[PDB]
């Protein structure tokens, strides 16, 4: 049937899809060993999209643990549903890429891409014909920002016709890791509008506003907000394991969203979202979805939607909708909200139905918005970037593995032109 | 085996329980010579502590509290100048609470009877007789001496008198108070007292 | 498999590193005989059945504080070949530790760096413990880190230097062994943090509140930051670091690499209870300027980076609210070309505490190991205490006389000239 | 002719046998 | 059944047969007398009520030393007419030993011989250990592989000769009866291995640690060194290798037959227990230039052949993968004519250790011999040293009174130099 290929890459990476098929493993009912019970036929009648039969009655995840530093993966493998994953998938490392996005591409990554195209392609291969990927990594690392990007770029080449969607984390506003942040971003985003199909930003401290505001939750650690991201994920590809009114795809949304090759990357929205609390006060239905979703505070990353128009944007609903306060009200936020959307595009927003709602919620709705908020940002990492551009700060741990000063101003370039284009759509 | 190995009470400690162990051990896999952590022994015997009232008290009424013996002389003027801050210490500490809290034992470096009873009249804690030979047992245990007359094994003065030492259920030296040692906080170094995981179990 | 070799060379190299063994043996559960009743990999070896052997050496020219160990109680902790022992003291030289006595014991020591690095691949690097102003400290330092730059090519180098005080020196050589020593550290060392001596004597004045501590509770201190910078390789985290992201994460250029350090909590038991420490506060403490471990006024200081390594139960926002409100602060001044200058890394495991120590039991605690221009401070300063004492040839005719050549003082002040460029011209 | 000197060296007072963690 | 005849000539030559006839006795667990309360055959006889006697002949011509083995500890064991005792010693000679007082007595040592290789079928080879500095360990020596040469010519014969040091001799007249033993043992002997004494008092100083060792301290060496080699005889293993296999394997031509020792690990009581003996380790311990048992620095020489005689808890990938690095190890140099030069010869029993001694239980142990072209240098010494005393005749008129001629010395001179220059030329 349709497959689709599961990598993660560097620390965030591995973390983030940790939680992932936490949840994969939840919506099915698979046992953290593998086995099944659940007892249901439409729950896994279409099951091959994640996982493979193993004559033993298992299922074991087509996911590929991919990075150069042998202790943040072993964690994964000692942790909860760690024994899922197949001990084969692995491909370690041995140096680490030391926050380098020169030597995980060139240098340091080259000799173990001999290993890891070879996983990917003899689980490709084995079956029918592949549907697409899915790469969870951080643009503001080493060995996820630049040896990822090199998966990127080798498996793109070799299946030009399928797709691929990532989800990856950018630098934050006021916090801030990793003292090159704008060296890892400029030089990854340059190749990702260039190899990559469908992208998904995300902001930490946008994420840390949602645990404050909305959550209530003082202090719990990155399992939160994995678990966020981690619905997220699970909520733009429900409908290729679940029928439903209005079906989707990835390609289909991908069809949908894009107005021009060289824009496509979205923003993620998330409902309900209110306390234990708050919990008795609402009565869940259609109309209090759709406010939710147009909240600022709602947004999964911290561009502030209503300084630009969005552009397009989609809403998969999830559980068992009537279709008509489902469409009439989606346009009606339209109407509602007309400055907040563009005015050379009739119907700005669109609709799906995926009739099984997750459990232990009843009505669920993921957003994914192609606006052009993402004017600030880009611009955020472009001055950033130029402030340790101009006389060569850090400059000599890129250049000593092979990178070239005109490479630099390249990148420089072409991620000022994706600013342009944006702002171009006014 | 523990503060040290050549003590009176570790060889009386070693003697009991691998007899003890060798014969259940006949008459039973068990590992001889027994671990220390595994031996068991009584420190103090059925009349050896007495109170204010004069009234010889068991040992298992020092449980659930943080007992410290304390090594006094009569005439020695450093426990003369140390006797009344741990005196206030013990009022003030043990006044603040619904709970006992710590309890000190004395033990006697003093010469003779009348000293050791007139000494032993200002205490309102537990004391051991003096011609009792669980006091000399327990110096040479916690290697505190006034000066070199009993022969030492190698080792030194630990300290010497005034002293309190925390002590645990098995002889265990809980934690040393620098009163006269390495530090010399004299008649300050009783705030140091963690008696939250000290307790006489 | 992923490991590093530690150094220990010098006398103040061996007391502070001899303190820092006996905290990781208790950090793992490691009695001193050596056994036990995934860890400890990375500072240790096992042997046949039960064993971990440290990975160490010990180099001295003197017997008198290396042997002083091998009859201590961790006699048969340490493997007896790695503890090596000269004839004659270095005697406060660099010229003696560099071309007289210390070429008979590299000779041997390389060989045994060679038997320790060739079991595993993808070492992590080398931390090697020495003082900068004592004789063996540096010339026996620099001599061993000088082969190993030439012989292992592309691995890291931390290096801890116990610096020469401000104030107080010990020694009135300082200044002629602290400037030969930078000449001969710029281009072999990648990381070299600089501890100061009276900064801990402060320190343990006013928060510790213990009257009269000793270099055995200098050395203690000292433990408990080593322990907390590699606490990312031994325990798993939230969000981890490595040794060999620490350079990419702190040098701009590759002659600019002085940090200084901080700790926080630093408290007695005593007055513990008067203290939850919660993350709010603990970060406050780390940026006041009198708990840094180097004793340089930071007021006259632009910060360039700044690395948190956050330790125990931490949550990962509220070190976000920290340093949300750390960045608005304006006592805290950033330079302006650089606008993101933190890293902040965070584990699991709570700090341990020594038995009989002066450590309170505490369930957090933050380690920063920053950059800041305040070093210029440091080495103007040092510069000064070289010319004048340079100036009628004080001193001279010991270093004369013990190999090296007259006028090598000169292309060393001219190298120190040039670091003391640098950083001023960075700073604006 | 000496009757025997007890004090002991700062090292050897306090680096001492530690009960292990597990 | 396999059957070899160990035959001890000159004081070493029973001295070292004491040692090995000690570890042999309990490693087969036989007693003093004689008698255990198939696989000791190769080593002993079978005799009636369950007595097995040694393979053994004890030849000197000086009664101090065999009389004396007689009168000790092991009376019973050895046959009395095995140990053959002559009237006056060789006294450092060589013309004596061969001309005058050796004839006597080597008819009585080949009737003996005789009578022990006719016991069975066969017979795999004949052992033999010498002193080549020593008078009766040269010349009686020299008699009887010619003597043994003529009547079992299909035999195999290994040589364990015990060659004077470059620096420390023991002699003034060891340069004339080294190159007078030469020309003995080029056409005689099948396979010599060369033991020196002081190399033995280097490697049990430093490995083993005694700083003041004895006779009897190398001797245990020696015999763990031959139980090495002939362990695979006595036991089964994972890879046989007989006395037959060594000279196929060994040595190219027929006149070049001189190599090296090497074992490991020499290790003491506490180094013993405190380490990991990997496969690795003990390989790269073997190959260490100093830890030959020559003094012979195989630096400025080529690696012919080699063989590894593996023994005790030894897996054979490791054994595989641990030779892949020594071949692609760039320190030690093979010759580029012979790509294949390793053995892999792996046997199951752990060496049984001698309580009391001087070696420690181990689990595993290696000892290899190694045909190098470093014989140049052993040889260039001796030749220099013979160059010198006999440029105006010193200690000549010894050698002329007792029958050998004049000539024979400069015979033999040009017959090291066509030796030496062999050694030169395969080394291209």
């Amino acid at each position: 049937m349709r497959e689709i290929v599961h990598v993660q890459g560097g620390q965030c990476g591995n973390q983030i899809g940790a939680k992932f098929w936490e949840v994969i493993s939840d919506e099915h009912g698979i046992d953290p060993t593998g086995t099944y019970c659940g007892d249901s036929d439409l729950q896994l009648e279409r099951i091959n999209v994640f996982y493979n039969e193993a004559t033993g009655g298992r299922f074991v995840p087509r996911a590929i643990l991919m990075d150069l530093e042998p202790g943040t993966m072993d964690s994964v493998r000692a942790g909860p549903f760690g024994q899922l994953f197949r001990p084969d998938n692995f491909v370690f490392g041995q140096t680490g890429a030391g926050n380098n996005w020169a030597k995980g591409h060139y240098t340091e990554g080259a000799e173990l891409i001999d290993s890891v195209l070879d996983v990917v392609r003899k689980e490709a291969e084995g079956c029918d014909c592949l549907q697409g990927f899915q790469i969870t990594h951080s643009l503001g690392g080493g060995t996820g920002s630049g040896m990822g990007t090199l998966l990127i770029s080798k498996v793109r080449e070799e299946y030009p016709d399928r797709i691929m969607e990532t989800f990856s984390v950018f630098p934050s506003p006021k916090v801030s890791d990793t003292v090159v942040e704008p060296y890892n971003a400029t030089l990854s985003v340059h190749q990702l509008v260039e190899n990559a199909d469908e992208v998904q930003v995300i902001d930490n401290e946008a994420l840390y506003d949602i645990c404050f505001r909305t959550l209530k939750l003082t202090t719990p650690t990155y399992g939160d907000l994995n678990h966020l991201v981690s619905a997220a994920m699970s909520g733009v590809t429900c409908c290729l394991r679940f029928p439903g009114q209005l079906n989707s795809d990835l390609r289909k949304l991908a069809v949908n969203l894009i107005p021009f090759p060289r824009l496509h990357f979205f923003l993620i929205g998330f409902a309900p979202l209110t306390s234990r609390g708050s919990q008795q006060y609402r009565a869940l239905s259609v109309p209090e979805l759709t406010q939710q979703m147009f909240d600022a505070k709602n947004m999964m990353c911290a561009s502030d939607p209503r300084h630009g128009r969005y552009l397009t944007a989609s809403a998969m609903f999830r559980g068992r909708m009537s279709t008509k306060e489902v469409d009439e009200q989606m346009l009606n936020v339209q109407n509602k909200n007309s400055s907040y959307f563009v005015e050379w595009i009739p119907n700005n927003m669109k609709s799906s139905v995926c009739d099984i709602p997750p459990k232990g919620l009843k009505m669920s709705v993921t957003f994914v918005g192609n606006s052009t908020a993402i004017q600030e940002m880009f611009k955020r990492v472009s001055d950033q970037f130029t402030a340790m551009f101009r006389r060569k700060a850090f400059l000599h741990w890129y250049t000593g593995e092979g990178m070239d000063e005109m490479e630099f101003t390249e990148a420089e370039s072409n991620m000022n032109d994706l600013v342009s284009e944006y702002q171009q759509y006014q | 085996s523990q503060p040290v190995f050549a003590s009176p009470l570790n060889v009386e400690k070693r003697r009991l329980n691998e007899e003890r162990a060798l014969m259940q051990a006949q008459k039973a896999n068990i590992q001889l010579p027994p671990n220390y952590g595994d031996m068991d022994l009584i420190l103090f015997p059925e009349g050896s502590l007495k109170n204010s009232n004069n009234t010889v008290i068991p040992q298992s009424h020092l449980k659930g509290k943080s007992v410290a013996l304390y090594f006094a002389d009569g005439a020695d003027p450093k426990c003369a100048s140390l006797l009344p801050f741990l005196l206030n210490y013990y009022r003030t500490m043990n006044e603040g609470g619904a709970n006992q809290k710590i309890e000190i034992i004395f033990v006697s470096l003093d010469r003779d009877r009348e000293a050791f009873e007139s000494h032993r009249a200002h205490m309102p804690w537990l004391s051991i007789d003096l011609e009792n030979p669980l006091t000399e047992i327990l110096k040479r245990h916690f290697r505190v001496m006034k000066e070199y007359e009993v022969p030492t094994y190698g080792y030194g003065s630990r300290t010497g008198v005034p002293s309190v030492i925390v002590i645990g259920s098995d002889g265990r030296e809980a934690q040393f108070l620098p009163i006269c040692s390495g530090l010399e906080e004299g008649d300050r170094a009783l705030l140091r007292w963690d008696w939250r995981n000290t307790k006489f179990a | 498999m992923r490991e590093v070799i530690s150094i220990h060379v010098g006398q103040a190299g061996i007391q502070i590193g001899n303190a820092c063994w006996e905290l990781f043996c208790l950090e793992h559960g490691i009695q001193p005989d050596g056994q036990m009743p995934d860890a400890f990999n990375t500072f240790f070896s096992e042997t046949g059945a039960g064993k971990h052997v440290p990975r160490c050496v010990f180099l001295d020219l003197e017997p008198t504080v290396v042997d002083e160990v091998r009859t201590g109680t961790y006699r048969h902790l340490f493997h007896p070949e790695q503890l090596i022992s000269g004839k004659e003291d270095a005697a406060n030289n660099f010229a003696r530790g560099h071309y007289t006595i210390g070429k008979e014991i590299v000779d041997l020591s390389l060989d045994r760096i060679r038997k320790l690095a060739d079991n595993c691949t993808g070492l992590q690097g080398f931390l090697m413990f020495n003082a900068v102003g004592g004789g063996t400290g540096s010339g026996l330092g620099c001599l061993l880190l000088e082969r190993l730059s030439v012989d292992y090519g592309k691995k890291s180098k931390l290096n801890f230097c116990s610096w020469p005080s401000p104030q107080v020196s010990t020694a009135v050589v300082e200044p002629y062994n602290s400037v030969l020593s930078t000449h001969s550290l710029l281009e072999h060392t990648d990381v070299a943090v600089m501890l100061d001596n009276e900064a801990i004597y402060d320190i343990c004045r006013r928060n510790l509140d213990i009257e009269r501590p000793t270099y055995t509770n200098l050395n203690r201190l000292i433990a408990q930051v080593i322990s907390s910078l590699t606490a990312s390789l031994r325990f798993d985290g939230a969000l981890n670091v490595d040794v060999t992201e620490f350079q990419t994460n702190l040098v701009p250029y590759p002659r600019i690499h002085f940090m200084l350090s901080s700790y926080a909590p630093i408290i007695s038991a005593e007055k513990a209870y008067h203290e939850q420490l919660s993350v709010a506060e603990i970060t406050n403490s780390a940026f006041e300027p009198a708990s840094m471990m180097a004793k340089c006024d930071p007021r006259h200081g632009k910060y360039m980076a700044c690395c948190l390594m956050y330790r125990g139960d931490v949550v990962p926002k509220d070190v976000n609210a920290a340093v949300a409100t750390i960045k608005t602060k304006r006592t805290i001044q950033f330079v302006d070309w650089c606008p993101t200058g933190f890293k902040c890394g965070i584990n699991y495991q709570p700090p341990t505490v020594v038995p009989g120590g002066d450590l309170a039991k505490v369930m957090r605690a933050v380690c920063m190991i920053s950059n800041s221009t305040a070093i210029a401070e440091v080495f103007s300063r040092m510069d000064h205490k070289f010319d004048l004492m340079y100036a009628k040839r004080a001193f001279v005719h010991w270093y004369v006389g013990e190999g090296m050549e007259e006028g090598e003082f000169s292309e060393a002040r001219e190298d120190l000239a040039a670091l003391e460029k640098d950083y001023e011209e960075v700073g604006i | 002719p000496t009757l025997p000197f007890n004090a002991q060296s700062c090292y050897r007072s306090e680096y001492v046998a530690k009960p292990l963690p597990p």
